RNA sequence: UACCCGCAGAAGAAGCACCGGCUAACUCCGGCCAGCAGCCCGGUAAUACGGAGGGUGCAAGCGUUAAUCGGAAUUACUGGGCGUAAAGCGCACGCAGGCGGUUUGUUAAGUCAGAUGUGAAAUCCCCGGGCUCAACCUGGGAACUGCAUCUGAUACUGG
RNA sequence: UUAGCUAGUAGGUGGGGUAACGGCUCACCUAGGCGACGAUCCCUAGCUGGUCUGAGAGGAUGACCAGCCACACUGGAACU
């Protein structure tokens, strides 16, 4: 009962010796909405057939994020190509101040509260990458608190 | 010569005046020393209008500053009531 | 830049040139028609775009804009123009259509506040 | 030239660990034994040694947890080029508190939280995240 | 106990003054970076004792010229 | 200041009943609900992100009869307020005075509600206030004036208001046609189909 | 005068912009002309011109123009770059300037801590009060992120 | 795309002058003073609490209200 996501469909195109051939891409995400997220993008010659592909490569493919309580553990950086992300962690009631694409993202991974900022190029596919990346380099207490072989009295 | 008086603040046909310490040259609602209390003119006897400090007052006129009369009839019923 | 070469020279925030310097920061300006003609627009259009040169009361000469279908304007006419440029290279303004001049354009029943048009009266 | 030891003890530190070297090697000094304790007490790092008398080697033992970095971060914040000096009320949290900055306070070098509670500032040395 | 400052002093050439620069660390309002500023003030030197290079401490005062408003107070390093 | 034209259109667009009639019959037999309105209404083409938001925000505006000042100020003070701003939205709207006279059973719609509380015919703690907007607190008595309680608009609309159901913060007595302001209501009291995150994120872009 | 009371009768009181995308809102009718255009239509079935019907958004207002900031991380201190997109001086020596290996002692200038004085009132923000509500007025507080002085700290920078 | 500026100019002694210190003024003597941390020159401009905007840092701004300054047809001057 996971929550599906179409983000951005866009119309490319490559040229053969007739003409040009249009074929569709469509960028969605899933995720079930307590800290697991996923992203698929699937080309096709035709939508729906391109949503489809987007969601089974979606459906798969999908990371752990480690939630607290329905925000982000701290601020957090996500870089792809162009795109450069700031995630920060809000308090309750604020909700999600985020771009499209980081908006739909963060609110199927489970994220209730942020204060999201897009840097460089908002393209869609980097912007989606790099809050993924984002979000899957977050740690938690736990994590840094057993990594660093004592106990977790820093939370 | 330095004066208490009155500084009219408020609305329009709702006033409400600060009694302030200035000299007396300063414009009504210009420049002044120490702020000494308030008086609510329209007040609804519920609540409370008339706050002036009475001991910077004595203060001030023990230097020689003046009381204007609306100033003195305040300072009067503040200490009949209280 | 290095945090010295910053303390020695600061940034130096781009300053933004107007796109109506005629009007030097006022809504509208007045001015008297010199010449009124007509212009054909820039390659991909095709038309023949009513205009007309308006030395301003500031001493600046602009060619303005005539909004609408018809209009009677003359040399010597003293209207009143608007920022507002048309994408006809050279022409940056607008003429404000029921404005002590410039009739509004008649048989207008939509966007008649844009013309200068009185409500028709049922 | 070496203008900067102690952001060359930091890149030492992030380059062995980048390259998962067991232990780092460089020249010794006060501020970087100083420093050195703060991390080993705090758990970035294993254990750390001085040894040499007139040129003291400074090394220190990188720790890793799941074949991975345990030192994820680590920044100079006050550089000569740029001083930062932060008072009580404004000492930096890395990581929203879960990581440390390293912070040089009138009473020794210490952590934020340590200089927090002690109601110290001065001078951030670096961010361990 | 009195509010003073200190200085070297870059000229003696006139009669009973001289000229103190006070150096002071500033940080930058913006960048944040820590810059020298120097403060020249015109000494009233009485005895002609300060010479260039000394490290002086002076005090403020009436004014005793068009520019001249602070007086010496002692030398601390002289000259060497 | 004021919605005056067809009420039954405001639902039809926004495809949910809006309570703009009495209730004397179904809206459904006195108009197209499924259907939006104008001629171009049997198609339903795909909203935007932006066509969502501003349709929760028009849905609730148009429940309570609130213009867009008025529901800027209500935001504006209700992201000022601690807490939620979302319940704080919904709270501030509910404790408008023809709102609660409506929800009091004087009004069988919100317009002839305010119809009542303008024409100087409903007291405040047995002060006559005639402000739509009035904040009303918890403990107030809201009443009926002595003039009005002979009116039988106010006997049909008492009828009408125990045919529907009655609301936990209002205590109100039909034969003194008087009722007391309680409390103002928590989220989970009010209707469960209003979205107001997406009111805040419409208001917050 | 505010406010209150009585009379009569829906009676005296709704407009402006927009509907190709950005951007909520679609159909009919009249030839790259007339015209629209904030940035990317019209050459004879134009949701883009003009009119009508319908709808959308505001509403005693509605639009256009002018102006500032934001978005613009698009002067990047927070917070950008320079192989090919704009950007490494043709190369070097070198004064002023910027920065500077390591240990000890000392100073306490930078730095940090505490206290005092000041930082006018209004304004901003918080809890209340009075105007039938609001705007508005107002009590108290917080704030005024600053400067100076005095007393200490000595890790780092400086002498 | 303004680099040199300054002769009462900088300082000292003495006389005068002011309610008051002071080249404020005068006589004489010394030869200095300002400046690359931007002197000099040119253009623009009342300053502040504050206002608008901004998450903030900043950017823009200085109408109303309050404090300070300057002016009173233009230039000069003193009297009470």
């Amino acid at each position: 009962e996971l929550q599906e996501k179409l983000i951005a469909v866009n119309r490319v195109s490559k040229t053969v010796k007739g003409g040009r051939i249009f074929s569709f891409t469509a960028l969605t995400v899933v995720g079930d909405g307590n800290g697991r997220v996923g992203f698929g993008y699937g080309k096709a010659r035709e939508v729906p057939a391109a949503i489809q592909k987007a969601m089974e490569k979606a459906r798969r493919n999908m990371i752990n994020v480690a939630l607290n309580n329905g925000t982000l553990q701290h601020p957090v950086k996500g870089v792809h190509t162009g795109s450069r992300v700031f995630m920060q962690p809000a308090s309750e009631g604020t909700g999600i101040i985020a771009g499209g694409a980081m908006r739909a993202v963060l609110e199927v991974a489970g994220v209730h509260n942020v204060l999201a900022k897009a840097y460089g190029s908002t393209n869609p596919i980097n912007v989606v990458r790099a809050t993924i990346d984002g979000l899957e380099n977050m740690n938690s207490p736990e994590m840094v608190a057993a990594k660093r072989g004592k106990s977790v009295e820093e939370i | 010569m330095v004066t208490i008086r009155l500084a009219r603040h408020g609305a329009k046909k709702r006033p409400f005046y600060q009694v302030v310490v200035a000299d007396s040259r300063n414009a009504r609602n210009g420049r002044f020393i120490e702020r000494v209390g308030f008086f609510n003119p329209i007040a609804s006897e519920k609540e409370e209008g008339t706050r002036l400090d009475l001991d910077r007052i004595a203060h001030w006129v023990g230097q020689g500053a003046t009381i204007s009369d609306r100033v003195a009839a305040l300072i009067k019923e503040v200490n009949k009531a209280a | 830049a290095t945090v010295n070469q910053l303390v020695r020279k600061p940034r130096a925030r781009k300053v933004a040139k107007s796109n109506v310097p005629a009007l030097e920061a006022c809504p509208q300006k007045r001015g008297v028609c010199t010449r009124v003609y007509t212009t054909t627009p820039k390659k991909p259009n095709s038309a023949l775009r009513k205009v007309c040169r308006v030395r301003l009361t500031n001493g600046f000469e602009v060619t303005s804009y005539i909004g609408g279908e018809g209009h009677n304007l003359q040399e010597h006419s003293v209207i009143l123009i608007r920022g507002g440029r048309v994408k006809l290279p050279g022409v940056r303004y607008h003429t404000v259509r029921g404005a002590l001049d410039c009739s509004g354009v008649k048989d207008r029943k939509q966007a008649r506040s844009k013309y200068g048009v009185k409500r028709p009266k049922a | 030239s070496m203008q900067d030891p102690i952001a060359d003890m930091l890149t030492r530190i992030r380059n062995g660990q980048a390259a998962n070297k067991a232990a780092v090697t460089m020249p010794s000094s006060k501020l970087k034994v100083a420093i050195a304790n703060v991390l080993k007490e705090e758990g970035f790092i294993e254990d750390f040694k001085v040894e040499g008398d007139t040129k003291p080697e400074l090394e220190l033992t990188l720790k890793y947890f799941q074949g991975k970095a345990v030192v994820e971060s680590i920044q100079r914040v006050s550089r000569p080029g740029l001083r930062i000096y932060k008072r009580k009320d404004e000492l930096p949290k890395v990581m929203a508190g879960l990581g440390i900055a390293v912070v040089s306070t009138s009473k020794g070098v210490m952590t934020d939280r340590a200089a927090r509670q002690a109601g110290l500032g001065g001078e951030i040395i670096c961010y361990v995240a | 106990k009195i509010r003073t400052l200190q200085g070297r002093v870059v000229s003696d050439k006139m009669e009973k003054s001289i000229v103190v620069a006070i150096e002071r660390f500033v940080k930058h309002p913006i960048y944040g970076k820590f810059i020298k500023r120097t403060t020249k003030l015109h000494v009233h030197d009485e005895n002609n004792e300060c010479g260039i290079g000394d490290v002086v401490e002076i005090r403020e005062c009436r004014p005793l010229s068009k520019t001249k408003s602070w007086t010496l107070v002692r030398v601390v390093e002289k000259a060497v | 200041a004021r919605y005056l034209g067809p009420k039954l259109k405001l639902s039809r667009r926004e495809g949910t009943d809006l309570f703009l009639k009495s209730g004397v019959r179904a809206i459904d037999t006195k108009c197209k609900i499924e259907q939006a309105p104008g001629q171009h209404g049997a198609r339903k083409p795909r909203l935007s992100d932006y066509g969502v938001q501003l349709r929760e925000k028009q849905k609730v505006r148009r429940i309570y009869g609130v213009l867009e000042r008025q529901f800027r100020n209500y935001y504006k003070e209700a992201a000022r307020l601690k807490g939620n701003t979302g319940e704080n939205l919904l709270a501030l709207l509910e404790g408008r005075l023809d709102n609660v006279v409506y929800r009091m059973g004087f009004g069988a719609t919100r317009a002839e509600a305010r119809q009542l509380v303008s024409h100087k015919a409903i007291m405040v703690n047995g002060r006559v206030v005639n402000i739509a907007s009035y904040q009303v607190s918890p403990n107030d008595v809201v009443s009926i004036r002595e003039k009005a309680k002979k009116q039988s608009r106010v006997k049909a609309a008492l009828e009408l208001a125990e045919q529907r159901e009655k609301p936990t913060w209002l205590e109100v007595d039909a034969g003194k046609m008087e009722g007391t302001f309680k409390r103002k209501p928590e989220r989970s009291d009010l209707s469960a189909d209003i979205n107001e995150h997406l009111i805040v994120e419409l208001y917050s872009k």
